[PDB]
């Protein structure tokens, strides 16, 4: 029986699944996903898979830091180390939602060229959070912790509008972060 | 990239640089949203939705137990005390 | 316990306290009204059985007030795999003289099932240990009822957390471990026999039994425990069937 390596994180926009290896041969998996301090909880049961969608445990609280473990089983079973009598598991990295998910690929969605200016304004896209089954933007969730970058050399907003005057791709930032800071461009428009 | 439809179950696909992203109803999971939600009710899932003791049944629903001095309510799944100083209860903070 | 507080009066009601001579051994819980579940060890010694006793319902040690009941314990039951002095299969089985009475102060911990025990209550991250021990390594029994909030790992992640130590014992099948590593808090010697209690959808179960230690609240290492869910159905046919002569027994295990 084998244990799961290579436990990585795959989340854009909130949207979270959590891949590993190897393909089970004759055996099954199960994850657990917790925060640091909170009680385990099964998803993906006795799946032959190796991916699980963990969207929904995570976008409960985007600040918490998680950890997932995936078990192994045989057949057939059910049990055990044997030795420590347990499932034989192993562990995720840990993932903070807000601090690590990748900001998806922008759209921009206008350009207005009013007067000696042109005001290009970028999209308030959705994310996989939701507060009463429906789902919160990109500003809901982060406020003035995103800004945007405008090539068109450069510019830049906290708004989610530019202005400039007399080509067009954009992109989300948040600074503050340690890690994924910048999105990717959205497609070129003009 | 969304072009091949892959979200089921009613989801909208949000196509990204190399890939997708599907965003669920509420009663779906998954990749694809192919998982469904009301449909893993087993013991080691959550207790089985359970208040104590969970018991799963060979292609029927699993049913609810309870501990002595306890018994089963009327929706299946709670339990109350059926004598004066239950097991395992705070008289103090009952 | 190590780094506790003082459990308010009557917030640990199944919380036991055994004494020889008068002489605090052990903690133990209560799991009936004459059923008290304890750890193998603490019995290694003790010169004269004629008196063992169990306080109910005790809280601050140093005098009297209304609640206490005390009992002769009239048999120990260990396990027959248990060797003394060693660690494996801690648990002890205590059939008090005469029942105590169910009171506000005194109620008897939930024994799980065992399934139930694996499944569920394995993965409650935070479980209460409870007792009357020492409050540091070197240190001062307490005198009123110390408590505190440890978290349950899986053995994989106690072997790794755990800094390797010459003839250290092996963390089996029947232990497991949950407290922290940072040489904060954990349980501490005359807390052992008592219990770690697990809530979970309002009440509160048994599923470990404090047991042994590398040191307490050494940096490094966690509490370990003996996993209660092993012996519920050798705990259950013991209570149902028909007392024996004699005041320590060596019942069959499995
Ligand atoms: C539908 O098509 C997409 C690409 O547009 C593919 O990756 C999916 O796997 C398929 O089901
Ligand atoms: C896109 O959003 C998802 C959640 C469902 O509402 C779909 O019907 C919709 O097109
Ligand atoms: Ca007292």
């Amino acid at each position: 029986t084998v244990a799961a390596y290579n436990l990585t994180w795959k989340s854009t926009n909130f949207k979270t699944i959590l891949e590993w290896e190897p393909k089970p041969v004759n055996q099954v998996y199960t994850v657990q996903i917790s925060t640091k301090s909170g009680d385990w909880k099964s998803k993906c049961f006795y799946t032959t898979d190796t991916e699980c969608d963990l969207t929904d445990e995570i976008v409960k609280d985007v600040k918490q830091t998680y950890l997932a473990r995936v078990f192994s089983y045989p057949a057939g079973n059910v049990e055990s180390t044997g030795s420590a009598g347990e499932p034989l598991y192993e562990n995720s990295p840990e993932f903070t939602p807000y601090l690590e998910t990748n900001l998806g690929q922008p759209t921009i969605q206008s350009f207005e060229q009013v007067g000696t200016k042109v005001n290009v304004t970028v999209e308030d896209e959705r994310t996989l959070v939701r507060r009463n089954n429906t789902f919160l933007s990109l500003r809901d969730v982060f406020g003035k912790d995103l800004i945007y970058t405008l090539y068109y050399k450069t510019a830049k907003t906290n708004t989610n509008e530019f202005l400039i005057d007399v080509c067009f791709s954009v992109q989300a930032v948040i600074p503050s972060r340690t890690v994924n800071r910048k999105s990717t461009d959205s497609p070129v428009e003009c | 990239q969304c072009a091949s439809s892959p979200c089921q179950n009613g989801g909208s696909c949000k196509d990204q640089l190399q890939s997708y992203i599907c965003f669920c109803l509420p009663a779906f999971e998954g990749r694809n949203c192919e998982t469904h939600k009301d449909d893993q009710l087993i013991c080691v899932n959550e207790n089985g939705g359970c208040e104590q003791y969970c018991s799963d049944h060979t292609g029927t629903k699993r049913s609810c137990r309870c501990h002595e001095g306890y018994s089963l309510l009327a929706d299946g799944v709670s339990c109350t005390p059926t004598v004066e100083y239950p097991c395992g209860k705070i008289p103090i903070l009952e | 316990i190590v780094g506790g507080k003082v459990c308010p009066k009557g917030e640990c009601p199944w919380q036991v306290l055994l004494l020889v001579n008068g002489a605090q051994l052990c903690g133990g819980t209560l799991i009936n009204t004459i059923w008290v579940v304890s750890a193998a060890h603490c019995f290694d010694k003790i010169k004269n059985w004629r008196n063992l006793i169990a306080v109910l319902g005790e809280h601050d040690l140093s005098e009297h007030d209304g609640d206490e009941q005390s009992r002769r314990v009239a048999q120990v039951i260990i396990p027959s795999t248990y060797v003394p002095g060693t660690t494996n299969h801690d648990i002890a089985l205590l059939r008090l003289h005469q029942p105590v009475v169910l009171t506000d102060h005194v109620v008897p911990l939930c024994l799980p099932e065992r399934t139930f025990s694996e499944r569920t209550l394995a993965f409650v991250r935070f479980s209460l240990v409870s007792g009357w021990g020492q409050l540091l390594d070197r240190g001062a029994t307490a005198l009123e009822l110390m408590v505190l909030n440890v978290p349950r790992l899986m053995t994989q992640d106690c072997l790794q957390q755990s800094r390797k130590v010459g003839d250290s014992p092996n963390i089996t099948e029947y232990m497991f471990c949950a407290g922290y590593s940072d040489g904060s808090k954990d349980s501490c010697k005359g807390d052992s026999g008592g219990p770690h209690a697990t809530h979970y959808r309002g009440t509160w179960y048994l599923t470990g039994i404090v047991s042994w230690g590398q040191g307490c609240a050494t940096v490094g290492h966690f509490g370990v425990y003996t996993r209660v869910s092993q012996y519920i159905e050798w705990l259950q046919k013991l209570m149902r069937s028909e007392p024996r002569p004699g005041v320590l027994l060596r019942a069959p295990f499995p």
